[PDB]
């Protein structure tokens, strides 16, 4: 039950600001340090800053002293990080994490619990939902026990997309998104036994949280 | 600022039982080095702390050694469930600094792909586009060639290939080849083929559809 | 970004001659061409210009006699770093050669015959007075006395020392920055075409702060030469004078036989952080130009410098491969500590002035304190204290007269560590006090520990095996606009850990060295007046000095030889780290 | 001669 829930993905215009949140539960909020870290695609994690929520005092990496601003809200039980005057170098995934000390030494601690990350995209482009396209096979003589179906999620922005078959019901493959003229394109594959589809109905449920949209495309 | 210089790839030993990565610091960090596991789209998972201690619940197959400026992380009897990125981090001096990450690759018995072609949906064509999708599922090795033919004639431009990360269930790869055309350019042809050439066969697997059929 | 510099003291300015200093990687071809460009361009504007000399070897530039109307033109020339207006300077076993930039010398005096070579180099300004004549005077007095103090048979310090004389001061004891510059370039050029023997240069003269004079001295010092200069005879801060203010030269102030700073009429010895040590400088018996066997009693900071030039020459005749950092460190080590009565100096300059009187000597860890220049009164103003290139910054402290400080930081600045002190909100300014050391085979590094408001993780130490804590810095990490609450001390478990507030970041110096062993000493007084002190014992060398508690009861802390001094207001504790090798 | 005794040259 000790956990860190981070806010959803973000799209912001260059020069604008974001306020990322990291909600804590399952432990005494004010008693542990919460750090913020930047993960760029090619690079290794960069430590941004720490904050003791009991006092609200912060300590930053000198390189993020101007960009970043940490804050805590004991009532809400969550820590915030506001990044300002954003550029394309700030498009990254941000993680919050808890330091857990086991001793008096300044080196007697570890990052025991983390959040899942928040993708921040800094771009002039606008938020566009995806177009969900069913991929069902046509005519033929069946071979083997199973049939493969799919979903083609096309023309969406930013990167945040989730595809789930029926509602969490293998064998499923999710293909990484690729940029196709400024917008993202991605596909999902599901394999079911011949016995089920087309008698049974297979439905792929796509969710792009950045535009607060959910689509259920029925395969038939 | 302390500089973490991590291995580019896992180096094998004892016939693949032990696999390891090294992490080197620009200055002496003593034993203040922790190792994390990170599966894509998931939060990092602490494995080793203080250069060699396992965090609670971490399998005894994970090990850490070293002191000063050279630290080695090792996985014994590595499984598909262990396919993830592994990074180190020093905590001897602020700003805390991290290694780049190293993806674990695992060897496996060769496996031929399960090729499946799909025509454009009516929903897409009414919006003026035509994407012909080809799924090459559960194959090993990763190396594979996909060739698209339109009315028997090979196609070069407008094809996007996307590999998945090596599988956590069976250590295989999967791939999606997507030939995207305009509704007009699609309307002008009838037979779309997709030919997969892999190490498991001299003859490529071929799947296709004809718009005239049914 | 091409700047013009002139002497601060108007009566010492010499308008009409200018040192044009070009950018670092400028060849002699480019200097000649740039001087010719200026001559041509000046001729086009109808002005006669004389290129007096072209500098190559020490720094790239040239010396030019021209109207100041043409300055604005010269600043626009290509490759120009800066232009400095000329100004006046004033008079104040192995074989070691000692260069002397001063007046003429009576080389046949019994006190120095056979040990003094007159180089034939001569560059002096003309004497003031239309009808001035030397007449029977040979303009030998100052130089002969100093050559005697350095190496005279009966009254000299280093009686086994070869000397070389350059005439840079006229009969009235006056020189110029440009003539000295040429004298230094002559020395460099000699060294390039001559031996790998130990060189000492005695500059028994002073002028107003000069950017080029200090630059040329730095370049000679980095080339291996040992420069010893007079602090100045103006009862003023030696940082306002050159070569006194050059950090690489060894600046010597003067003391009398009663260990008092020397008085020269209404003025006296200069003082402050730019003085390295003091030496005997009042009523000094030395060779007189009156006759080949005569003696005379002279006083001043050139007399003092000549003692140190002698000491350096003796140390170098024993250990010729000794570097300048080693030499400076050895000089400070063997001197008599706390002997000088600091009452005579201005109160605000006493802390800044070393209480050291030179002495001869009768592997090892040597340290020395380095004070910074005061920061500005701005709330984000910082003071920076830097060590010499071969030294290690082993600890860093700060001091404010008002006591308003954010603490200090040991940080890299151009690949080397510096001790950067930070002024606080409402504060007048602060000083950074570095402790620069020569530690045998050191692999040292600073580790930053963060603020510790949690119940654990408060202990900061050199957790690495074989690495030992030599010094701690503390920097207050609460924003000036934030709610201010009284600082809390980090609990004390182990003895060898950084002392500090929970709200501070801690910088810890950790050294890995063969026989290095290091201990902590404390000393508390409940309600002290003015100060608290804790000293290392014989054999032990002070490496760090910290106060306890913070701003509330303390103005700051600093090393004073092997005494850690904490300055209190009206339970103050002095925490010291003592260190030693083998 | 005090100066030479001061620097520790003469006794
Ligand atoms: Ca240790």
């Amino acid at each position: 039950q000790v956990q860190l829930k981070q806010s959803g993905a973000e799209l912001v215009r260059p020069g604008a600001s974001v306020k990322l949140s990291c909600k804590a539960s399952g432990y005494i909020f004010t008693d542990y340090y919460i750090n913020w870290l930047k993960k760029r695609p090619g690079q290794g994690l960069e430590w941004i800053a720490r904050i003791y929520p009991g006092s609200g005092h912060t300590y930053y990496n000198e390189n993020f002293k101007d960009k970043a601003t940490l804050t805590a809200e004991k009532s809400s039980s969550n820590v915030y990080m506001q990044l300002s005057s954003l550029t394309s170098e700030d498009s990254a995934v941000y993680f919050c994490a808890r330091e857990n000390f086991y001793g008096s030494s300044y080196v007697d601690w570890y990052f025991d619990v983390w959040g899942t990350g928040t993708t921040v995209t800094v771009s002039s482009a606008k938020t566009t939902p995806p177009s969900v396209y069913p991929l069902a096979p046509g005519c033929g003589d069946t071979t083997g026990s199973s049939v493969t179906l799919g979903c083609l999620v096309k023309g969406y922005f930013p990167e945040s997309v989730t595809v789930t078959w029926n509602s969490g019901s293998s064998s499923v493959h999710t293909f990484p998104a690729l940029l196709q003229s400024g917008l993202y394109t991605m596909s999902s594959s599901v394999t079911v036994p011949s016995s089920t589809w087309p008698s049974q109905t297979v439905t792929c449920s796509v969710a792009h949280p950045a535009s607060s949209t959910t689509v259920d495309k029925k395969l038939e | 600022d302390i500089v973490m210089t991590q291995s580019q790839k896992f180096m094998s030993t004892s016939g693949g039982d032990r696999v390891s990565i090294t992490c080197k610091t620009s200055q002496n960090v003593g034993t203040a080095v922790a190792w994390f596991q990170q599966k894509p789209g998931q939060s990092p998972k602490l494995l080793i702390y203080s250069a060699s201690n396992r965090y609670t619940g971490v399998s005894d197959r994970f090990t850490g050694s070293g002191s000063g400026t050279e630290f080695i992380f090792t996985i014994s009897y590595a499984q598909s469930e262990d396919l993830a990125d592994y990074f180190c981090h020093q905590y001897s001096s602020y700003p805390l600094t991290f290694g780049a990450g190293t993806k674990l690759e695992l060897k496996r018995a060769d496996a031929a792909p399960t090729v499946s072609i799909f025509p454009p949906s009516s929903e897409q064509l009414t919006s003026g586009g035509a994407s012909v999708v080809c799924f090459l599922n559960n194959f090993y090795p990763k190396d594979i060639n996909v060739k698209w033919k339109i009315d028997g004639s090979e196609r070069q431009n407008g094809v996007l290939n996307s590999w998945t990360d090596q599988d956590s269930k069976d250590s295989t790869y999967s791939m999606s080849s997507t030939l995207t055309l305009t509704k007009d350019e699609y309307e002008r042809h009838n037979s779309y083929t997709c030919e997969a050439t892999h190490k498991t066969s001299t003859s490529p697997i071929v799947k296709s559809f004809n718009r005239n059929e049914c | 970004t091409a700047t013009f510099h002139r002497c601060a003291k108007d009566p010492w300015r010499l308008p009409g001659t200018y040192v044009v200093v070009l950018k670092e990687e400028t060849h002699l071809s480019q200097s000649e061409r740039t001087a010719r460009r200026l001559q041509a361009q000046a001729a086009r504007r109808g002005y006669l210009t004389k290129i007096l000399h072209v500098f190559h070897g020490l720094l790239p530039g040239f010396l030019v006699k021209m109207s100041g109307d043409l300055l604005e033109l010269a600043l626009k020339l290509p490759h120009v770093d800066y232009i400095e207006e000329d100004s006046s300077v004033f008079a104040q076993g192995s074989l070691v050669e000692v260069y002397l930039l001063d007046t003429s010398i009576q080389s046949d005096h019994r006190e120095i015959e056979g040990r003094v070579m007159v180089t034939d180099f001569e560059n002096v300004p003309e004497e003031d007075g239309t009808r001035f004549h030397r007449q029977a005077s040979k303009c030998d007095s100052h130089g002969t006395h100093l050559a005697g103090v350095v190496s005279g048979r009966d009254a000299g310090v280093a009686k086994g020392a070869s000397m070389r004389s350059l005439r840079v001061l006229n009969c009235q004891g006056k020189g110029t920055v440009s003539g000295t510059l040429i004298g230094l370039e002559f020395i460099r050029k000699s060294q390039l075409v001559q031996p790998v023997g130990p060189l000492v240069v005695l500059l028994p003269l002073a002028g107003g702060y000069s950017r080029v004079l200090n630059a040329a001295c730095q370049r000679l010092a980095r080339a291996g030469v040992v420069l010893v200069t007079a602090a100045g005879n103006f009862r003023d801060d030696a940082c306002l004078y050159s070569p006194a203010s050059a950090p690489e030269v060894i600046t010597v102030g003067a003391t009398n036989a009663q260990d008092q700073p020397v008085t020269l009429g209404t003025l006296g010895t200069n003082f402050g952080r730019c003085v390295d040590l003091f030496a005997p400088g009042e009523d000094i018996i030395g060779a007189s130009s009156d006759c080949s066997t005569c003696f005379v009693s002279q006083s001043g900071t050139s007399q003092a410098a000549a003692h140190v030039a002698g000491i350096a020459a003796m140390m170098l005749s024993a250990e010729p491969e000794l570097t300048l950092a080693e030499l400076r460190q050895r000089l400070i080590h063997f001197s008599a500590k706390d002997v000088i009565n600091e009452a005579w100096f201005p109160e605000d300059q006493r802390v800044l002035t070393p209480n050291l009187v030179a002495a001869l000597p009768p592997w090892q860890l040597f340290c020395r304190t380095v004070w910074s220049a005061h920061s500005g009164p701005t709330r984000m103003a910082t003071a920076i204290a830097r060590c010499a290139p071969d030294e290690e910054l082993l600890s860093c402290s700060s001091f404010s007269r008002s006591g308003k400080r954010r603490g200090e930081r040991m940080e890299a600045q151009g690949g080397k560590l510096v001790c950067r002190a930070h002024n606080a909100f409402g504060g007048e300014g602060v000083y950074a006090i570095a402790r620069c050391c020569l530690l045998p085979q050191a692999n040292c590094s600073v580790h930053t520990a963060p603020p510790a408001e949690a119940s654990m993780g408060t202990r900061v130490h050199c957790h690495q095996q074989g690495h030992v804590l030599t010094g701690c810095s503390s920097h207050w990490e609460v924003e000036d606009l934030g709610t201010h609450k009284p600082p809390v001390l980090r609990p004390r478990g182990q003895p060898n850990q950084c002392v500090g507030h929970r709200e501070a970041s801690i910088h810890a110096s950790c050294c890995h060295a063969p026989g290095l062993e290091c201990k902590v000493k404390e000393h508390g007084i409940p309600a002290p007046q003015e100060q608290v002190t804790v000293a290392c014992e014989e054999g032990w060398t002070l490496t760090g000095c910290s106060a306890l508690p913070g701003t509330s009861h303390v103005l700051g802390a600093y090393a004073v030889d092997n005494t850690c001094v904490v300055r209190s207001r009206e339970a103050v504790t002095a925490v010291a780290i003592c260190c030693r090798s083998r | 001669x005090w100066n030479l005794k001061r620097i520790g040259l003469l006794r």
